[PDB]
């Protein structure tokens, strides 16, 4: 006799062992990047005679 | 297959996942390795 999470099962002749392990490990990574470039010119020249 | 005196008591469920404490264990890896004691037995002695 063998129960997993109320389940009748049959351990064949070639297994020797199935135990269930919960084992939960996750992974979540996120990364971000931004730049700003501002250039501003304005130049006035005035001459008079 | 006459199979008298209540064979099992009518015991259907044993422990969930007894056969994992059960199992071997390593120290410098920290995983479980594979079964050694056969807990599934009963040797005739039913425990509810």
């Amino acid at each position: 006799p063998h129960y997993i999470l109320n389940t009748r099962f049959r351990k064949p002749y070639n297994v020797e062992s199935y135990t269930p392990q919960t084992q939960g490990k996750y992974e979540f990574i996120l990364k971000e990047y931004e730049s700003y470039s501002d250039f501003e010119r304005n130049v006035t020249e005035k001459m008079a005679s | 297959e006459d199979s008298e005196r209540r064979p099992s008591c009518d015991i259907d469920k044993p422990p969930p996942n007894i056969e994992l404490t059960g199992n071997g264990y390593n120290e410098l890896t920290g995983q479980f390795r594979n079964r050694v004691i056969n807990t599934k037995s009963f040797g005739g002695q039913c425990r509810k």
